């Protein structure tokens, strides 16, 4: 429920918007979303984490 | 597309919002209107004319 | 110690006036 | 991830419980961030997984570009990873053409 | 004819043969002011 | 390369058609593809000016990849 | 002033490349990521950096009015875009580990 | 215990140098640099092999790393042996890779170092001319290596030099027909030729 | 930029005043030495641009 | 014409006049500075030594003329007596002395007389700033996009009065085929003239002498002659470079002192004070001699000093900032 | 002495702030 | 040039479901 | 290098003294190192232009 209230939040998504309009940033594509996913995005935060893979 | 660098995209991005709102009443999405209009309130201070005149299109709508 | 070098002091610098010997020019 | 050539070459060989390390990323990380490097990465696994020695085509193509002693991948530059990219892109819907007999056409974006 | 020094720019007489063709090549080449005064005309349009 | 090497190279001073076809001699105007003229090619231009007008936009599309990040500004 | 006055870059072509100047001081501040734990990129929210845009003013200047503006309007510099360096980097210029300073918090935030 | 495949150890210290190399205007004050750090005898050795790289990505030839190397040679005979077993390396193993550019860079750069002195030139003992015997680029080598170490002398103070330095495989004097008509059609191609004034005597002779 | 200009006044009516510095003597040596060096290398003078004219 | 108004741009030591003229002028003094560039180019008026040239960048201008120094005959050899000597004089009020009377005829002489007219009356304007306003009735204006054509043919009148007609006419070339910017056609006709080489860049003069015992001698004759100096302080006005140290700087002796007093005399004698100003606390002279083993000068912004390597007594590797000098004959290295 | 022939040339206090001497070596400087 | 290519390429992946079609059939 | 000596003898370089304050041994590249020396320019136009006519 966190990981679908950060991106839901209207009065959040109302911050990423108005900082990007103070930054006055743009992201070039539009494609990124034909681009992996939700829960994939959630690998790179900082803490450390592996992966292991028992197949071979 | 709102987030997009070129000025076109963000027209064609607006102006579609115009033609989805009479569909998106009755499907009878309220929850899903209000998404729309913040958000094309937060752009309503763009420098484009040819774009900021066609939030306010879809803001009229 | 200032044996001619550096600056007369640094203020007018925008330098530290850190001096030091250097190593490639002796020989 | 057993058929790119150096890691093959290395579990092969060694006739001893060890531990190997390496770096997946060549030097990618310069020019990109984990997140789109991760991507690619899953991209270049995912051409090797199914077609394997079509995709291995794609990669050694241009002999010209060389594997370095260090890294994996052979040594690109940014606008010939986005070629590739496309590429190995293809083989994944090709193969998916081949393997259940649709013309692709006939999906949507979102099943693409 | 001895230079001094040597040449570090273009040969001097490759230049004058570059200079030359501009002549050649550009009579033919119909310039910017050129075209507009002929676009002008509506002759262009037929 | 190749060339450069065989070239920049002291020993070497001491020493037409993909199908086999017969291939035309002297210069040919250029060409998109650069397809050599067959060998019984007259050697009059004749066009209605198209190719030359492909570089022109070829140039010019190629050109303003260049001009829009030089012309930038702030 | 046009600070070159000894070259028509037409005539003579470009007589310098900075390119790789911009790589090698990239790779002396720590590379990308480093520099980016400077900023508030991660409350954009976008995934990845490489594709940032800034937005360059070049573009709309002309058509803002003609007659009507004054003297200030016309004259004064904008504070748009001081403003725009300041929230980038505003996770370092404002930071609580200062030397000597005073917090405060602005009225109905939770901002120090 | 783990082995490293990975270069990271490595690639850490080609920063390093890299770095103190790009900044620092002249030469003298990068070898400042190299020498504080203390390098110890191992690197030592591959260093000179991360400034001589970081001389071929140059585009062009410069004085910075000829004095960068002159100021560190003379500073201690560890670096001695540093440039003369690296001119070695270089001509041996890695010529094979280089474009015809980047060996105008080195001909220059080992130009300067062995016309004044500072290598010597009995390191240049290992150039051997045959046909059997040579890389093509190994001949583009030496080709930019006398266009330069010809200009400082002036070719009658080289002839001085190659005389007093016995060189074998390079200039064969006692037989051998086709190797010094090889040796000799050679010298006469790069625009010197009166090296082979001399051994032009001994295939009349022989012939 | 008003001292500068109060000494160009200056200097421009104390020419009308004096007169030129020139001389009539050195100004016939120069023209002298003008057309003798445009004799030796036979310049042809610039036209005036005709009415049409390529360039 | 229209008045032309005037702001001063602040350099902070200078201050810069700048000439703004009316657009529908300025289209016309645009077109017609072009086409008089192109046909004076077309029809090689200028000589190869006038020179903010359309060839070669400042820099290669200067990296020329050390070039060609060097290259010429014998001039590092100081065997017998022989010696060396450049001028750096920037001529004064050259914009500022010009007559119109003097230009109409001179323009007369090489372009059609309605574009001399037009030339000669475009100098004359009232020129404004806020309240003041005055007449422009004695020099050039060099905010006209063709007061730039103006100045160097101007130049070119001094010019052929300082080299004399020989001269000129040997640097110049033949008309058929003339020469380039550095040249000659045999080493005899340089050796005929004790000018070597000569160029002009904008205002400033540069001159290279080669004299031996008996031309030298001569002068400094004259000069002691005209201007008897008994007291020896020839060597106080005498200026030269500061920005070198004193022992690679040039060393001040009375036989080069009265070298350069002397031919900075001689030259001073042939222009004119009405023309322009040529004066000695705007000219540096340096002499290459037995006793002076640098030659120095100052081109564009750069300072360069001339060690022959003859004379170097050491021979240390080198620094980034330093050239080489090369023999384009034997293409060794001897500076 | 072929050379030195060829050519065709060969061989008080005012009381004021602005017309001074001091003055138009002042505007002969700063004013370029 | 701008430090990515990313901005200047214009456009990542587009599909084209001209070739697929063909190579697939 | 010895402020006293240098008005006489071009002394060299014997000494260095720290330009701006780096924080440790962090050390941002300087342009000189990025511009080709005009030397290698000219020596570089000479071949490159010899060249060029060659081949033509």
């Amino acid at each position: 429920s966190m990981r679908t209230i950060m991106k839901a939040n209207p009065a959040l998504y109302v911050l990423r918007e108005r900082i990007r309009k103070g930054l006055q940033i743009y992201q070039s594509s539009v494609q990124e979303p034909f681009l992996n996913s939700s829960n994939y995005a959630e690998l790179f935060n900082n803490d450390i984490k592996l992966f292991v893979d028992d197949t071979n | 597309h709102l987030k997009h660098k070129t000025p076109l995209v963000r027209q064609h991005a607006a102006d579609l919002c115009a033609i989805l709102i009479p569909v998106i009443k009755n499907c009878h999405e309220f929850e899903m209107l209000n998404k729309l209009n913040i958000i094309l309130y937060e752009s309503l201070g763009e420098v484009y004319p040819e774009v900021l005149g066609s939030i306010i299109n879809a803001m009229y709508c | 110690s200032y044996n001619g070098i550096g600056l007369k002091s640094a203020k007018g610098s925008s330098t530290s006036g850190h001096v030091q010997r250097s190593l490639a020019s002796n020989n | 991830a057993m058929s790119i050539d150096k890691l093959s070459d290395v579990v092969m060989k060694a006739t001893e419980p060890q531990m190997v390390l390496f770096n997946i990323y060549d030097d990618w990380l310069d020019r990109i961030s984990s997140y789109t490097a991760f991507s690619r990465l899953t991209l270049l696994l995912r051409a090797l997984k199914t077609n394997e020695e079509s995709a291995k085509m794609i990669l050694l193509s241009d002999p010209t570009i060389t594997i370095k002693s260090y890294h994996l991948w052979p040594s690109f530059t940014d606008e010939q990873w986005i070629t590739i990219e496309s590429q190995m892109r293809d083989l994944i819907l090709t193969e998916y053409g081949r393997k259940y007999n649709v013309n692709i056409s006939a999906l949507t974006q979102t099943e693409i | 004819s001895h230079q001094l020094g040597g040449q570090y720019s273009i040969p001097q007489d490759l230049r004058e043969n570059l200079q030359k063709e501009a002549a050649r090549i550009g009579e033919n080449e119909k310039d910017v002011l050129q075209e507009k005064m002929e676009t002008r005309t509506v002759q262009n349009r037929e | 390369t190749a060339s450069s090497l065989t070239i920049e190279d002291p020993a070497i001073t001491f020493t037409t058609s993909l199908l086999g076809r017969k291939l035309y001699d002297k210069p040919a105007p250029e060409n998109r593809f650069a397809i050599m003229p067959g060998s019984r090619w007259d050697g009059v231009h004749r066009s209605n000016g198209f190719e030359e007008k492909w570089f022109a936009k070829q140039n010019e599309i190629n050109e303003k990849k260049v001009q829009s990040y030089t012309l930038q500004e702030d | 002033n046009s600070p070159f006055w000894w070259t028509n870059s037409h005539h003579d072509g470009k007589l310098w490349n900075l390119n790789a100047y911009r790589t090698d001081v990239i790779q002396a501040l720590g590379g990308i990521e480093t520099i980016l734990e400077h900023t508030l990129f991660k409350g954009t929210g976008f995934n990845s950096w490489e594709g940032l845009f800034w937005e360059k003013a070049s573009g709309f200047e002309d058509s803002m009015q003609f007659k009507k503006l004054t003297h200030a309007q016309r004259t004064g510099l904008s504070q748009i875009p001081n403003r725009r360096f300041t929230l980038w980097w505003s996770p370092t210029i404002n930071r609580a580990n200062v030397y000597v300073g005073f917090l405060v918090q602005l009225d109905l935030t939770g901002i120090f | 215990q783990i082995y490293d495949m990975t270069s990271t150890n490595d690639v850490e210290f080609k920063k390093k140098i890299y770095l103190v190399l790009k900044s620092s205007l002249s030469g003298d004050e990068a070898a400042h640099k190299l020498l504080k750090l203390k390098i110890a005898n191992n690197l030592k050795k591959s260093v000179v092999d991360i400034i001589i790289k970081s001389s071929l990505q140059e585009s062009t030839f410069s004085k910075f790393y000829s004095i960068l190397s002159e100021r560190m040679i003379t500073f201690h005979r560890s670096w001695q042996t540093a440039y003369n077993e690296t001119f070695e390396q270089n001509y041996t193993q890695d010529i094979e890779d280089y474009e015809t550019d980047q060996l105008r860079i080195l001909g220059k750069f080992w130009g300067h170092l062995i016309s004044y002195e500072f290598l010597p030139m009995d390191c240049l003992k290992i150039i051997k001319l045959t046909e059997e015997e040579s890389c093509p680029q190994g001949r583009i080598f030496i080709k930019f290596l006398f266009q330069e170490l010809v200009n400082e002398l002036g070719l009658d103070e080289l002839q001085l030099r190659l005389n007093s330095s016995k060189l074998d495989g390079m200039f064969p004097l006692e037989g051998d027909a086709e190797h010094i008509r090889y040796s000799i059609n050679f010298f006469t191609a790069i625009g010197l030729g009166l090296l082979t004034e001399d051994m032009r005597s001994r295939l009349t002779i022989i012939q | 930029t008003r001292l500068w200009i109060k000494n160009e006044q200056e200097r421009q009516r104390q020419i009308q005043k004096n007169g030129p510095e020139i001389t009539p003597e050195e100004a016939t040596t120069i023209f002298s030495v003008m057309v003798e060096w445009l004799e030796s290398r036979s310049f042809s003078p610039i036209p005036f641009p005709p009415l049409t004219y390529k360039n | 014409f229209k008045p032309v108004d005037i702001t001063m741009m602040e350099n902070y030591q200078n201050i810069s006049p700048v000439y703004s003229v009316d657009p529908l002028e300025k289209i016309t003094d645009a077109y017609l500075d072009q086409y008089l560039w192109y046909e004076a180019d077309q029809r090689k008026l200028f000589p190869n030594w006038i020179k903010p040239s359309d060839s070669e960048i400042p820099p290669l201008l200067v990296y020329k003329w050390t070039q060609g120094i060097n290259n010429l005959s014998e001039i590092w050899d100081v065997s017998r007596g022989q010696s060396a000597v450049l001028l750096e004089t920037t001529l004064g009020e050259m914009a500022e002395k010009i007559d119109f009377t003097l230009l109409n005829r001179l323009l007369r002489l090489i372009v059609d007389p309605n574009i001399a007219d037009y030339i000669t009356a475009k100098n004359n304007v009232v020129i404004n700033f806020k309240d003041m306003s005055h007449v422009n009735k004695y020099g050039l204006i060099r905010g006209l996009k063709f007061a730039s054509f103006i100045f160097q043919y101007y130049g070119l009148v001094i010019d052929l009065l300082l080299l004399g007609q020989e001269r000129a006419t040997d640097l110049a070339g033949p008309a058929n085929n003339p020469n380039e910017f550095m040249q000659f056609k045999s080493k005899e006709v340089e050796k005929a003239h004790p000018i070597r080489l000569y160029t002009r860049y904008l205002d400033r003069i540069y001159m290279l002498f080669h004299f031996e015992e008996d031309e030298g001698e001569e002068l400094t004759d004259e000069y002691l002659a005209e201007n008897p100096d008994p007291n020896f302080e020839n060597s106080i006005g005498y200026n030269n470079r500061k920005c070198w140290p004193k022992d690679s700087r040039m060393r001040l002796i009375r036989q080069d002192v009265n070298l350069g007093r002397a031919v900075f005399w001689e030259i001073q004698s042939r222009v004119p004070t009405s023309l322009t100003s040529i004066k000695w606390e705007n000219a540096f002279v340096s002499v290459y001699s037995k006793n002076n083993p640098n030659l120095l000068f100052s081109m564009c912004g750069f300072e360069v000093r001339i060690l022959p390597r003859q004379r170097m007594e050491e021979v240390v590797s080198n620094d980034e900032g330093v050239w080489d000098l090369v023999d384009e004959r034997t293409k060794q290295r001897t500076a | 002495r072929s050379w030195r022939k060829g050519t065709a040339f060969g061989r008080g206090y005012i009381n004021d702030m602005t017309k001074s001497e001091y003055h138009q070596e002042f505007l002969h400087k700063h004013v370029r | 040039n701008p430090l990515f290519v990313q901005q200047d390429i214009e456009s990542i992946y587009k599909t084209n479901y001209e070739k697929l079609d063909e190579a697939v059939n | 290098s010895d402020l006293s000596w240098s008005k006489q003898t071009d002394t060299g370089i014997t000494h260095f003294r720290a330009g701006m304050t780096h924080e440790d041994e962090k050390l941002i590249p300087t342009i000189f190192r990025y511009i080709t020396t005009w030397e290698n320019e000219f020596l570089d136009s000479q071949r490159v232009w010899a060249e060029y006519a060659t081949k033509r």
